[PDB]
């Protein structure tokens, strides 16, 4: 004969931000080629695999 | 509770329909 | 804002069953000219929805 049995589970959450200004956007555009908003996407992209 | 009578197999629930909000209105306007 | 509710519904079982002897069935085709088999399935399937 046989027999049967069961389990279960459930996921959490995480969650990040960033912030930065028009001014410094424009100056280190301006100055370097450098792009803010991929920038900070991609360290906030990064970090929460880090810390998982 | 074994698998050889009906009572050893578990029961799995199905999600058969949904009942949406009725529609809203009224009849005024002839005044 | 709206809301949410839940109901629940399940099914029942039904049996029946008939009988005969080898014997008897050919007496009766040959006393009278009628089939046991065919008379006994087709009174078991009409019982059954007049009883439901």
């Amino acid at each position: 004969n046989h027999e049967m049995k069961k389990y279960t589970l459930f996921p959490s959450q995480f969650v990040i931000a960033a912030e930065h200004t028009v001014q410094a956007a424009y100056e280190a555009q301006r100055e370097f080629g450098l792009d803010l908003g991929s920038l900070q996407f991609r360290t906030l992209k990064e970090y929460l695999s880090h810390e998982q | 509770e074994m698998m050889s009578v009906s009572d050893g197999v578990m029961r799995l629930p199905l999600f058969l329909a949904m009942i949406l909000p009725v529609q809203l209105g009224a009849a005024t306007a002839d005044a």
